[PDB]
RNA sequence: CAUGAGUAACGAUAAAGAGGGUGAGAAUCCCUCUCGCCGUAAGCCCAAGGGUUCCUACGCAAUGGUCGUCAGCGUAGGGUUAGGCGGGACCUAAGGUGAAGCCGAAAGGCGUAGCCGAAGGGCAGCCGGUUAAUAUUCCGGCCCUUCCCGCAGGUGCGAUGGGGGGACGCUCUAGGCUAGGGGGACCGGAGCCAUGGACGAGCCCGGCCAGAAGCGCAGGGUGGGAGGUAGGCAAAUCCGCCUCCCAACAAGCUCUGCGUGGUGGGGAAGCCCGUACGGGUGACAACCCCCCGAAGCCAGGGAGCCAAGAAAAGCCUCUAAGCACAACCUGCGGGAACCCGUACCGCAAACCGACACAGGUGGGCGGGUGCAAGAGCACUCAGGCGCGCGGGAGAACCCUCGCCAAGGAACUCUGCAAGUUGGCCCCGUAACUUCGGGAGAAGGGGUGCUCCCUGGGGUGAUGAGCCCCGGGGAGCCGCAGUGAACAGGCUCUGGCGACUGUUUACCAAAAACACAGCUCUCUGCGAACUCGUAAGAGGAGGUAUAGGGAGCGACGCUUGCCCGGUGCCGGAAGGUCAAGGGGAGGGGUGCAAGCCCCGAACCGAAGCCCCGGUGAACGGCGGCCGUAACUAUAACGGUCCUAAGGUAGCGAAAUUCCUUGUCGGGUAAGUUCCGACCUGCACGAAAAGCGUAACGACCGGAGCGCUGUCUCGGCGAGGGACC
RNA sequence: AGGGUGAAGCUGGGGUGAGACCCAGUGGAGGCCCGAACCGGUGGGGGAUGCAAACCCCUCGGAUGAGCUGGGGCUAGGAG
């Protein structure tokens, strides 16, 4: 029932990556703001394999 | 190598009034040829309704001849592309390279015609305007030298010469119109290869249409949420207006355009 | 922390019952024995994605929707290794990047080239055996792969730049091989009659799979020269252009069948033991014969038809320049070859829905019998189960499903539903028609199984070797003979719409929108638009038979009356006004040359006014009065009014409120529909008008057929309800 | 998966001048017609704190095309 789940090791992995956010101006903001102002990591990290 | 335009099929359902026609030289393409992207998107924005596909083939072909201007040709024969309103001739060069080239008025497999500094005036070889013998035909035809093949009368069976002056020869050109080109500009000789074409006739539109490539257009489509026009009940709007905001159809479009009084007269109109 | 509540609920009506076992306790674990449901899946298989787990050993307080000594649960330990499988160590498209370059207030926008970037390209192995556990990765047998060192033989060798070349629809399709079906009493084998019978071409099991190349089936992919060799595809013998000979069902060079070296496996029972995961196990085999064959493979076929089907290795082919004495082509010897990958789940309790949620999720025959054909049907093969809460009587009533008679729609807004009906073969087939068709019209009749005479397409002629109907004849047994499961109810008729379709994910199967095809009309390509801050792309490598804006929407007949207002199209003579050019002139300060305002006669851009044009352009197309031997209107009979004043067809209609209009038909009766009439509350050709076959899960009106549907239904089975 | 339909071309036989054109055989095209896997989802029915944040059943339409489908991408949110 295409519960648009479904992820993609592929397209997911893909689509976002550390790259990818340094890449556009708003994906690296983004970024460094998570990043110190509250811990955590990055998603763009969340990878698996 | 010519080509039957016609045949049709026969009440085989709806597919009624569809209408064929085949090129004799059938002979699939030769070793010049690309192939286009999927345009319809843009510059990576979207635009222009319609558009859908339909297979891939994809030309290149000559539009310029001055580059040789003498080594006779012979019809290497006929064939076409996925692309234009009138076939065309592969052409042989008889220096061993070839080029895929026009396909003026039903010349003839074989036949030698070229072009260039004098070329004779049979439909076929091409020339710069100048051995224009005046109130013959070709096609193709180019304004400024050099700017290429300008005028690709398509299957535009319509290059009239028409007298000249100065350095400019006037022409009658499809639409119903008189422009002129300088002289050492140039001309394929003749006139182009199809028409009925443009009457063919093809079955189930969406079928055909959409195997044509192009998918739509739906104007004042009810829910006027956009469709310039009026819309969420049956009527006609009123306003005279048109998609993406419009001006109806009938005001113009040229300007000074230092293009337009440069050359040509006629103004725009024919009366079949 | 209470409450309905210890009621509702356990995730599918694919059922389970026994015996023994292990246990602190076993409906709910283990074996084994009866039994039902899958099987075309509840099969296996690759892949995805999950990422623990898988196993082996202990344990269950949590977790499973209770169990539970069971687990995918908890604790610990061990478990996947490949020059030849895959992916990179290579190729590239879309496509992202981007040295250049064009471009932004900035951040960026665009981007050739080279690169990144694919189960799209390309590339060198297979099978039999061994672990709790992984395998073409391990072992073993068999068959190779490139790269390095050498040597041996052989050459203008020597880029990746030129080229040729790999390269390609769809529909279909001859010919040829295993897969893979299938009968061999055909050979090997462990057994049996239990029961009236048969030990007899009886059953039951099996009767292969891989094999350098050597070779024998099929074909599967073409030219030798020479020369001119005014292109070369810049640089040169390689391609392509011209010419004279040989251009042979030609030798050419790339997958099958045999090979066969040869290895390996080889199952029924059967009974001995492990829970099982399993193993001995018969010589241990017999391992031959004949039948049917594909959408697979050879194969880049072969024909036909258009909408007419991708870019980088390999073979050559020259510079660089080396080579040519140590470059490449080719044998043998020697020596090399790393990085990331497997476990298992994996049409699903491990992947996606927050749950062991009956939802979805890509390719591989899909074993067999029967059915005309077939992944549908019914029973099964292997292989997979028994959905995870149980026992119990079985009343109300909803569910699911079965039977009815009498009548057979009156129920009812609707025959909603459900039943009728449906498998192929022959008899036969309406108004209308775009002569394609409406026909599976419609209405009949058929089939089962026996024996008998009679013709055929298979397979090495053709003789136990099979598939097509034969054909006909006599006859056999049922109410019953597609015997069960797959499987049309039908006819008449009217409005719309052409018909194929898409959608409305969340009611709205269907009109609308598509549309093919009509007309207006827009644009000269550096078109016109569409996005864009330029840049720029798009458009179209298209080039007015072309690319846009549109109202319509096959086709047939047919598109009439007005442009006085509106928009648009054409002409600036004139009236008209911004900035401007501008100077008359007034002005303040100036003792003064002067310095600085205001400044307005006249010239002055589109526009606006004005004058024509103008409907498949907005948008509209009338009002009233009078007269032909009489009783009824009709012709103008002139007038009021405007731009004229609605034609053709058309009418109480997906527009008539007076309306259940009036007549007619249908009918026991009908505001329902069909047909008329036509004083058209308020139709009219282009948002088309009248009509118009085929086609609709269209909406509505008849009527035949059939049927617990209705006169109430009445009993019945399966599931909850209830203990 | 599977089955029926049965155009165009052609081949031959038939009639003029040849020819139209006919008949027959071949053929075996897209529409398709019949009907599963595939794709949609009315018509009726069955859950209402339901297997489920859109389901199961009986049923039904297309069933080669504007078809359906896995992988890889671009357009996007006053924009698509
Ligand atoms: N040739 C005309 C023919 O007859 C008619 O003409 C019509 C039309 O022209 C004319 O229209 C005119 C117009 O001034 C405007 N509508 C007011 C005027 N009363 C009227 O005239 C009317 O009244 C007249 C005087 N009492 C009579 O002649 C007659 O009843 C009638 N014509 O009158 C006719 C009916 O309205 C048909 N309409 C037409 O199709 C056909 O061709």
């Amino acid at each position: 029932m295409k519960r648009t789940w479904q992820p993609n090791r592929r397209k997911r992995a893909k689509t976002h990556g550390f790259r990818a956010r340094m890449r556009t101006p708003g994906g690296r903001k983004v970024l460094k703001r998570r990043r110190q102002k509250g811990r955590w990591r990055l998603t763009p990290a969340v990878r698996k394999r | 190598k010519f080509k039957p335009y016609t045949p049709s099929r026969r009440f085989m359902t709806v597919a009624d009034f569809s209408e064929i026609t085949k090129t004799e030289p059938e002979k699939s393409l030769v070793k010049p040829l690309k192939k286009t992207g999927g345009r319809n998107n843009q510059g990576r924005i979207t635009v222009r309704f319609r558009g859908g596909g339909h297979k891939r083939l994809y030309r290149i072909i000559d539009f310029k001849r001055w580059d040789k201007v003498g080594i006779p040709a012979k019809v290497a024969a006929i064939e076409y592309d996925p692309n234009r309103s009138a076939r065309i001739a592969l052409l042989h060069y008889v220096d061993g390279e070839k080029r895929y080239i026009i396909a003026p008025d039903g010349l003839q497999v074989g036949q030698q015609v070229v072009a260039g500094p004098d070329a004779p005036i049979q439909v076929g070889n091409a020339l710069p305007l100048r051995f224009i013998p005046v109130g013959t035909v070709v096609h193709a035809v180019e304004l400024e030298p050099k700017k290429g093949a300008k005028l690709a009368r398509a299957a535009g069976t319509s290059a009239q010469i028409q007298g000249r002056e100065g350095d400019y020869v006037i022409l009658r050109l499809p639409s119903g119109e008189l422009r002129k080109v300088h002289g050492e500009c140039y001309a394929t000789v003749g006139a182009v290869g199809n028409a009925d074409h443009k009457n063919i006739v093809l079955g189930k539109a969406g079928r055909s249409r959409w195997l044509g490539r192009r998918p739509h257009v739906r104007g004042a489509a009810m829910n006027p949420v956009d469709h310039p026009h009026g819309g969420g009940e049956g009527r006609a709007p009123r306003g005279r207006p048109p998609a993406s905001p419009w001006g109806w159809q009938t005001k113009g479009l040229k300007t000074r355009k230092r293009r337009k009084p440069s050359s040509r007269f006629i103004i725009a109109r024919r009366k079949k």
